């Protein structure tokens, strides 16, 4: 049979497969450096190079059979080679769904709508967020929904439409069960993992997920009162132009309006890091000194050589992108435009956890040079910031001397928006997800389509708009993640993930102090944890993979409310004189 | 030590060192030589030991294909391409070789192969580039289902991490069979009095 055969041919794709992969990504890092035409002629060639081979080798892997393959370690590889997508249908297809994605993308950028007036990205969230008037924000939201809902309506049904078709020739339902089928597991009667039960378990973690968020959304109503007294209702929801951003997902700007105590700000190294002598390298030294520590490998001599640290000025086109690429054939580097805030140094932090995970599973060939799922690509990376956040560990990176006095207070405001800037964009992601895996499969038809997103909106987040919105705009394609192909699953699942991970290293280091505040200084036994955690990579599956994490081989919302121990009961004795609920009957355009 | 063009992991190149005196003890000539262990022989008496017949098995691996040149060890490379018998005698002299060896256009002139029908025998050389029958489907040069070429490439590239790199290396195992030895070692103690 094909038992040993099915080795070669995987074997004969992933070996140039890793070279074209590097070819591409080289190109794309070369224009990430500078962006030129001559960088980008090279790119284009090796990116259309690259996916032409992805489908010259997967065209005649269709052909071998599945069912009758015995060993698992290749029936995991196998699987996921199949997932050619586009691959079924004609061109004049593909031709039809680019031709229209890349003429939506060029109209989402060039997003200029005027009745002091800018594009995108320029003068976005600084009117948002840091102006505090009712009349700049009215138009500002108004006009930034207005302008790209009702163009972008015709051209996102046909869009939807498209993506359904698409499920027909993979034998899917709709689009949205092709990306809950990356969270996939197959093995013995404990090891599967059906890809479309995923529903029922958001719904078991949101349901445990709401009542950490009442009071949170309960107190910070009562306090915003002395700014809009006409605009904030007593016990019903908030507008949603006054969450300091167009969407309400990521409430940074509202920190200093909801400070807990502000007669003392939070931890402040932005400016011991000038005096003493600090630079751009000596950062990423200490930060690799306090992740061997724990057991972990050197990094590649290759490292300080090639990857852009600091930002030269003698005429490199900079995109100052912090995100940690994986180049391949074994490379890290990292291109950031760092310094020495605070704020370079979380993500310094978050990078070098991408790192010391690509490093883990860089023995496994190519095809399995990836996570399990799409949840733990990115979760490693905050719990190291997190475990780098405590004031002790600052105490002894050699900033503030040792006498320093932290206040329970400062942890509450600490807690506060590190809640706020994780936790609170939950409800949102949840609300679209159902919404999308209800209108995708066909159970809300077009007729329905914005009174069930503004039904959803005022049941799930609890928002409410200023403005009667009628069933011709098209408002939740307005965000980046959902006009063009950007999953979304993943955000939801790494919030779990992470603090599961950082309980679980935090556990068997035998810690019997605060969990928010757990460091993993200096701790071999969560190295090894670790370790065989990162080194399985996509090997093994996610059930696998968290037997040795924590045990369990399900999602765990213990952690969520067990992090967050000083904040619930803070919430719950300051609402005592208050109401905790919603109403979705209130309404500002009530007239 | 200078050599412009190296051979691959399976056609590699034999030559006989004889018939002169070799200055053993002092072989360091790159800086890094993350590679010097020996077998048998102690690395301060290859001086004082005289041999006949040395052979010199030079093939360029991977970086985590270095620990699997060991008697005892099973991988890639130690079952289908090279293996050094149980009782070796001689030493694994390896290095970086990622600055003479960097060309970001492609490496396509080393070949390497990773599937035989049984296991290799000590000090084999394999060229035969048939096709790979495993199962019970005849090939007749097919190249597709159940019919492959064993016969593959590398990817090196000068930033291939540090776990991974290239490593040039040069084995040096002697043979002894109670022959009459014309390799000597340095003798050079001259002081008349
Ligand atoms: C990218 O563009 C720069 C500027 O012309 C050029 O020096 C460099 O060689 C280019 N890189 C590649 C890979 O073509
Ligand atoms: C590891 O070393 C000591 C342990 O006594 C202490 O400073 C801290 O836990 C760690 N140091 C740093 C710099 O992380
Ligand atoms: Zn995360």
């Amino acid at each position: 049979l094909t038992e040993e055969n099915a080795k070669t041919f995987l074997n004969n794709f992933n070996q140039e497969a890793e070279d074209l992969s590097y070819q591409s990504s080289l190109a794309s890092w070369n224009y990430n450096t500078n962006i030129t035409e001559e960088n980008a002629q090279k790119m284009s060639e090796a990116a259309a190079k690259w996916s032409a081979f992805y489908e010259e080798q997967s065209k005649t892997a269709q052909s071998f059979s599945l069912q009758e393959i015995q060993t698992p370690i290749i029936k995991r590889q196998l699987q996921a080679l199949q997932q050619s997508g586009s691959s079924a249908l004609s061109a004049d297809k593909n031709k039809q769904l680019n031709t229209i994605l890349n003429t939506m993308s060029t109209i989402y950028s060039t997003g200029k709508v005027c009745n002091e007036c800018l594009l995108l990205e320029p003068g976005l969230d600084e009117i948002m967020a840091t102006s505090t008037d009712y009349n700049s924000r009215l138009w500002a939201w108004e006009g930034w929904r207005a302008e790209v809902g009702k163009q972008l309506r015709p051209l996102y049904e046909e869009y939807v439409v498209l993506k359904n078709e698409m499920a027909r020739a993979n034998n899917y339902n709709d689009y949205g069960d092709y990306w809950r089928g990356d969270y996939e597991a197959e093995g013995a009667d404990g090891y599967n993992y059906n890809r479309n039960q995923l529903i029922e378990d958001v719904e078991r973690t949101f349901a445990e997920i709401k009542p950490l968020y009442e009071h949170l959304h309960a107190y910070v109503r009562r306090k915003l009162m002395d700014t809009y007294p006409s605009y904030i209702s007593p016990t019903g929801c908030l507008p949603a132009h006054l969450l300091g951003d167009m969407w309400g997902r990521f409430w940074t700007n509202l920190y200093p309006l909801t400070v807990p105590f502000a007669q003392k700000p939070n931890i402040d190294v932005t400016d011991a890091m000038m005096n003493q002598g600090w630079d751009a390298e000596r950062i990423f030294q200490e930060a690799e000194k306090f992740f061997v520590s724990v057991g972990l490998p050197h990094m590649t001599q290759g490292f300080w050589a090639n990857s852009m640290l600091t930002e030269p000025a003698d005429g490199r086109k900079v995109v100052c992108h912090p995100t940690a690429w994986d180049l391949g054939h074994g490379d890290f580097r990292i291109k950031m435009c760092t310094k020495v805030t605070m704020d370079n140094f979380l993500t310094a932090h978050h990078e070098m956890g991408h790192i010391q995970y690509d490093m883990a599973y860089a023995r496994q060939p190519f095809l399995l040079r990836n996570g399990a799922n799409e949840g733990f690509h990115e979760a490693v990376g905050e719990i190291m910031s997190l475990s780098a956040a405590t004031p002790k560990h600052l105490k002894s990176i050699g900033l503030l001397p040792s006498d320093f006095q932290e206040d329970s207070e400062t942890e509450i405001n600490f807690l506060l928006k590190q809640a706020l800037t994780i936790v609170g964009t939950l409800p949102f992601t949840y609300m679209l997800e159902k919404w999308r895996w209800m209108v995708f499969r066909g159970e809300i038809p077009k007729e329905q389509w914005m009174k069930k997103w503004w039904e959803m909106k005022r049941e799930i987040v609890g928002v409410v708009e200023p403005l009667p919105h009628d069933e011709t705009y098209c408002d939740p394609a307005s965000l980046f993640h959902v006009s063009n192909d950007y999953s979304f699953i993943r955000y939801y699942t790494r919030t779990i993930y992470q603090f599961q991970f950082q309980e679980a290293l935090c556990q068997a280091a035998k810690y019997n102090g605060s969990l928010h505040k757990c460091d993993i200084s200096n701790s071999t036994e969560a190295g090894q944890k670790l370790l065989k955690m990162l080194s399985l990579g996509n090997s093994e599956p996610w059930t696998k993979a968290l037997e040795n994490v924590v045990g369990a081989r399900n999602m765990d919302v213990k952690p969520l409310l067990n992090y967050f121990q000083p904040l619930f009961d803070w919430l719950k004795e300051q609402n005592r004189n208050s109401f905790v609920g919603w109403n979705t009957e209130w309404s500002p355009y009530a007239d | 030590f200078n050599a412009t063009r190296f051979a691959s992991v399976y056609a590699w190149n034999r030559k006989r060192i004889s018939n002169c005196v070799a200055d053993y003890s002092v072989l360091y000539n790159l800086a890094p030589f993350f590679t010097f262990k020996c077998y048998g022989v102690s690395p301060t008496k290859l001086n004082d030991l005289c041999f006949t017949n040395v052979y010199a098995d030079s093939f360029v691996i991977r970086g985590d294909e270095v620990r699997q040149i060991a008697p005892g060890q099973t991988g890639n490379i130690a079952d289908y391409n090279y293996k050094l018998p149980d009782d070796f005698t001689g030493c694994v002299i390896a290095w970086n070789s990622n600055k003479l060896d960097s060309k970001v256009s492609g490496n396509y002139n080393y070949l390497y192969r990773l599937f035989r029908k049984s296991n290799l025998k000590p000090f084999e050389r394999d060229i035969s580039t048939e096709i790979y029958q495993a199962g019970n489907k005849p090939c007749n040069g097919v190249a597709g289902f159940n019919c492959y070429f064993p016969l593959r490439s590398y990817s090196f590239r000068p930033t291939y991490g540090v776990g991974h790199q290239p490593y040039r290396v040069v084995v040096l195992s002697f043979e002894l069979l109670h022959a009459p030895a014309t390799v000597c070692g340095p003798k050079k103690s001259t002081n008349l009095v």
